[PDB]
């Protein structure tokens, strides 16, 4: 076919017609060039008519990328965003595209019983005819032919669903950067792709009208600033910025630290003078209720400046809220040569799929006109290739894990070239993995693609330990090494000593056996009043809500009070569980400081880690409230049991291994055993811990029933007569008496020892040494109302951000994930017979 | 549910949940079977002084979720903050 | 069944070929088969374990399993739709075989193809795509010498067919 036509036109003018065929409709289109013939000079007989050249090139490219359908309209506003067009993502298009890029990721090939997924790189297919319309406007006038695609960047909106094969998808894109660099006219466009109105992902492309341009009038730039966090400590600082006429606060509230989220709008007048700067942004204040309220606005505006003063002032006087936390030493993901790819043979299959008919990649003649090495591969193809590479070599072929990918077309690749890439994990952000890549032309070793990808972590979950694992020196290495961790021990103890009169750090570090609180001068009295104010409830036989005192030993006369724990204060419940929640929250916060937390995490805690959990992941409470509730809980469950002269109880707790008794001893075995041994002796005995099936059960109750049971489990082991093995030997009722033939003989032994019976280790029973309160049992059910009061006044209702609790939180009361469905209220209320939840459950309709 | 309605609901529900947790048995076996089956979590990170739940999770895997992981080709990796410092911080030598 | 108890029937695993008594071939999605052999690696024992000193009935099962260099889930439901497409491509052309001369034993049923009421191609395709392979049942011969023209040779079907009919004098 004709690809080149040189012919005379109206006298003394040559029209070099450069023809291209493979178009949207395969209709051949001509690129009319004009050259003036000059017989007068021979040294230069023909000079090209340079006037109106860019327009001839532009209309050509317009017919190319859009087809002769839409009239070439060059009058595009730069300011307004450019609209795309609603397209239906069908399975055929997905298949063709995946084949054109050679992607094998099975999430995109149609499989039964699973939703057909589309590749994230399909957005450019969706958004090309919207993206490229941004380089057409008259103000950005340059050699369209020498255009070079510099860099591309994908970014899925946090929490956006990847594409399916039925999605009705539209595209909106706006142009951001038009700046005359020394190398040419850079143009950056960002495309916010939509799905039923909600934006799904953002694509940031980057072109370059190579050459030279001095149109410093039609150049500009819009950039959002990095959110900076400035901390105000002295009193001048608050006046320092209040002097700044560009700073303008609208709320007269005191503030300690302020986060500045700003954006700017530059307009240049020369290489470095800014004909205008309009930089508006918001200043934000972090309240202890974790609710962020804007204190005021930032409004700078000037002309012929040399820098943005607001940004500079933020830089030197404050640190940014940075997200890309970098390792000190990057790690190579895979080592060897297994990361090698190869360029295609022809770029036409990619062109017809991606709608990019750029004749640089398909025709020898254009590729020669731009003096570039030949029909180089489509840059977008080279992007998608490495993307599909890392999608399996970095995410183990899990498609939804990649959430953002950006790369820089450093070099060009001619077809069929063999490309080797390296793959490196360097940093972290928001809990997702930063992976840096370099694709070098393996036969020349020069780099071609330097990129960056944000892929998720494996589905993680965080559990938090309970009490019993305490020991001296918890995290003290971390406390001495992690600043952000030290800032929670220091934030907490200086709350204790100023409100309870002891340093938790000293308790954890040098665990003593006794602590003497002193109510000294003014602030000494200002502490013992706090102790006095602690009024807990234990429902007695009268049932009256007896707002009774915890410390009957503290009054208006007691000058000083002493705690004693023979084992060590670090073992006393009211002191240990604050230490545990502190060390756990310290570790969690130090980790979060490293951007190590995925967004889709599920969390839970074992009877104490629960508090250190919803305070950590859900931040329902600041540290100062958390320590108060955990200390108050320790004391409440402590004084809840009437003690002996030594402070000890007739109650206890025991851990059992239902496997060491007999292989036939199932979960139902020991729970039926506890049911019978507690229903006969009329004592209180419950299994409160369902830790491991048939390996770890922890039962609680009065020491009498606990020893009765630790003996029934010994005699059923030496006899190997299991209650389930009696189900085929006896009926359901005559086993209830069969165990009676045994349980009385050992109840006699339970009464045969001194009533505070020191539980001896059974055959498969390992008691809880150190504690004597049957927590998680119905015995403590009386003391809940005071704790429930304490909570609803220590937990600010406004701090509850429920979106992170639904499904991500697993309570220990109700092991199914926390979620506010009517059935969930039913399940919790039938388990606790509460009043507050059944009240709202009755009038449930007040939900929608 | 309006954000204010569900906030009231969530607040009251959480308050009562914690309050009665204090005196109701911890249902940790089924909690493990939730966060291992209903979610199929790969990395289980325990934070505390000692891996009391890591040992509490390895046994659950070896007891009830071996055929399930093999059927699904899941390589569950348990990690505790006590010993697995280099592995949780993704900066392991 | 242990493996399929965890998966839907679109990842279900089924017996594909029966190459003999203790020579079977499974078919299914490669990741599912991978998990299956993962179970096996647990229930199995290493080859050099020396169970000589432990009595017979309580010995650990020993096997040898590895994927065959095949790239299609042959003889399964996984290709059940391809059957109609292939026979449609047949109808597209004049693809058919006339009356046979030597009796050809069916692979799944074990019957003769000369006794076919259908054409043969429509039968052989459903025989390759969906139906399993009962080899020794299909090669229930009355035969003295056997010639394999298939691939592999020393690693081909010939060796396992030999081991199947070791004492029958072929």
């Amino acid at each position: 076919l004709p690809v080149v036509e040189i012919e005379l036109v109206k006298p003394n003018t040559i029209q070099l017609s450069l023809i291209e065929h493979r178009t949207a409709d395969t209709n051949p289109v001509a690129l009319p060039f004009l050259y003036k013939y000059n017989p007068a000079d021979g040294f230069a007989p023909i000079l090209e008519i340079m006037e109106d050249r860019n327009e001839r090139i532009k209309e050509f490219y317009w017919k190319l990328w859009f087809g002769s359908s839409v009239p070439y309209s060059n009058d595009i506003n730069v300011e307004k965003a450019i609209l795309g067009d609603e397209i239906t993502i069908s399975s055929q298009t997905i298949s063709e595209f995946t084949h054109a890029i050679g992607n094998k990721c099975d999430a995109f090939v149609d499989r039964p019983g699973k939703a057909t997924l589309a590749p994230m790189d399909f957005a450019i297919v969706i958004g090309w005819k919207a993206i490229i319309k941004a380089i057409f406007p008259k103000s950005v006038d340059g050699d369209l032919l020498k255009l070079v695609h510099l860099s591309n960047g994908y970014k899925m909106i946090t929490g956006a669903a990847p594409l399916k094969k039925g999605d009705v998808v539209s595209t909106k894109a706006e142009i951001k950067a038009v700046l005359n660099q020394p190398s040419g006219k850079l143009v950056e466009v960002v495309g916010t792709i939509y799905r039923e109105g909600k934006p799904v992902m953002e694509v940031t492309s980057q072109f370059l009208y190579r050459g030279e341009y001095n149109d410093y009038c039609n150049t500009f730039q819009k950039v959002t600033e990095t959110p900076v966090q400035v901390a105000f400590k002295s009193a001048k600082d608050l006046a320092v910025l209040r002097s700044k006429e560009w700073f303008h606060l609208e709320k007269d509230v005191q503030f300690d630290v302020l986060t500045f989220r700003c954006e700017s709008t530059y307009k240049f007048k020369s290489a470095n003078v800014y004909s205008s700067i309009k930089t508006t942004g918001q200043v934000l204040l972090e309240l202890p209720t974790k609710e962020v309220i804007q204190v005021g606005s930032v409004d700078y505006e000037a002309g012929t400046s040399y820098g943005n003063p607001v940004t500079d002032y933020l830089s030197r006087n404050g640190k940014t809220i940075e997200e890309s936390v970098i390792f000190e030493n990057a790690i190579p993901l895979s080592s060897g040569e297994e990361l090698t790819s190869k360029a295609p043979g022809t770029n036409e299959p990619y062109a017809i799929v991606s709608g990019d008919y750029n004749p640089i990649h398909v025709s020898r003649v254009f590729a020669a006109y731009a003096k570039l090495p030949g029909t180089i591969t489509h840059g977008m193809y080279s992007s998608a290739s490495i993307r599909a590479l890392v999608e399996e070599w970095a995410a183990n072929n899990v498609a939804a894990r990649v959430r953002a990918f950006k790369c820089d077309f450093v070099g060009m690749v001619l077809p069929n070239d063999t490309l080797q890439t390296t793959m490196e994990h360097v940093g972290m952000i928001n809990g997702r993995k930063i992976i840096k890549v370099e694709t070098r032309n393996v036969e020349t070793e020069l780099p071609v693609l330097i990129g960056e990808a944000e892929i998720e972590q494996p589905t993680t979950t965080y559990v938090f330990t309970g009490q019993g694992s305490q020991e001296q020196g918890m995290g003290m290495e971390l406390y001495n090494s992690s600043e952000v961790a030290r800032e929670v021990w220091d934030k907490a103890d200086r709350h204790f000593v100023n409100n309870y009169g002891f340093s938790i750090l000293d308790i954890v570090q040098n665990n003593p056996n006794e602590l003497t609180i002193h109510f000294g001068g003014a602030k000494g009295r200002a502490i013992r009043d706090n102790y006095i104010g602690m009024m807990f409830e234990t429902i007695g036989e009268d049932g009256a809500l007896k707002s009774e005192k915890i410390f009957k030993d503290i009054d208006e006369t007691t000058t000083s009070y002493t705690f004693v724990s023979p084992t060590g204060l670090l073992s006393a419940t009211q002191f240990t569980q604050p230490a545990l929640t502190l060390m756990e929250k310290a570790a969690y916060e130090d980790i979060k400081s490293k951007g190590l937390i995925p967004s889709d995490i599920m969390f839970a805690g074992h009877s104490l880690g629960e508090y250190s959990a919803l305070s950590s992941l859900a931040n329902v409470m600041p540290i100062e409230s958390l320590v108060d509730v955990v200390f108050y809980r320790g004391m409440t469950m402590q004084v809840a049991v009437p003690r002996d002269e030594l402070g000890r109880s007739n109650y206890g707790m025991v851990a059992v291994n239902p496997s060491r008794v007999s292989a036939t001893f199932d979960d139902s075995a020991l729970r039926f055993v506890v049911d019978e041994v507690a229903n006969k002796t009329k004592w209180l005995l419950e299994i409160v811990n369902y830790n491991v099936e048939n390996q770890q059960y922890v039962a609680a109750g009065d020491l009498r029933a606990l020893d009765t049971l630790t003996n029934v489990l010994n005699v059923l082991k030496i006899n190997k007569i299991d209650i389930v093995k009696l189900q085929e030997q006896m009926s359901i009722e005559k086993v209830k008496e069969h165990l009676y033939e045994i349980v009385d003989e050992v109840a006699a032994k339970s009464l045969a020892k001194p009533q505070p019976i020191d539980l001896e280790r059974g055959f498969a029973v390992i008691p809880l040494k150190g504690i004597s309160v049957p927590f998680h049992s119905s015995y403590l059910m009386s003391g809940v109302k005071p704790f429930q009061r304490f909570l609803c006044k220590k937990i600010p209702k406004s701090s509850v951000k429920p979106q992170d609790l639904i499904g991500k939180y697993i309570p220990n009361l109700t092991a199914k994930p926390f979620e506010l469905t009517k059935e969930y209220f039913q399940s919790v209320y039938d388990l606790t017979k509460s009043e507050k939840i059944k009240s709202i459950l009755d009038n449930w309709e007040q939900y929608e | 549910m309006k954000p204010e309605i569900e906030q009231e609901l969530s607040h009251t529900l959480l308050t009562e949940l914690l309050a009665y947790q204090f005196a109701s048995p911890v249902r940790w076996i089924e909690t493990q079977d939730v966060f291992l089956k209903q979610h199929n979590t790969e990395r289980i990170i325990e934070i505390g002084p000692s891996p009391t739940l890591a040992g509490m999770a390895n046994r659950t895997i070896k007891a009830k979720y071996e055929s399930y992981d093999a059927a699904l080709s899941l390589q569950r990796q348990v990690l505790c903050y006590s010993k697995d410092a280099k592995e949780i911080y993704y900066k392991p030598d | 069944e242990q493996t399929n108890s965890h998966l839907p029937r679109e990842k279900h695993i089924a017996i594909s070929l029966i190459n003999g008594a203790r020579n079977l071939v499974l078919s299914g999605p490669p990741e599912s088969l991978y998990g299956f052999n993962l179970n096996l690696r647990n229930q199995k024992a290493p080859m050099g374990l020396d169970q000589s000193r432990v009595p017979f009935s309580e010995r650990k099962l020993k096997c040898s399993n590895r994927f065959l260099p095949i790239f299609a889930p042959f003889h399964s439901h996984l290709l059940a739709d391809a059957t109609e497409l292939i026979l449609d491509d047949v109808k597209e052309h004049g693809l058919s075989f006339e009356g046979l001369k030597i009796p050809v034993y069916d692979t799944f049923d074990g019957s003769d193809f000369q006794a076919l009421k259908e054409p043969i191609i429509d039968r052989v395709v459903k025989l390759i795509t969906e139906l399993p392979v009962h080899w020794e049942e299909a090669t229930n011969h009355k035969a003295t010498h056997i010639l394999d023209f298939g691939p592999g040779g020393v690693s081909g079907l010939g060796v396992l067919t030999h081991r199947n009919k070791e004492g029958t004098g072929a």
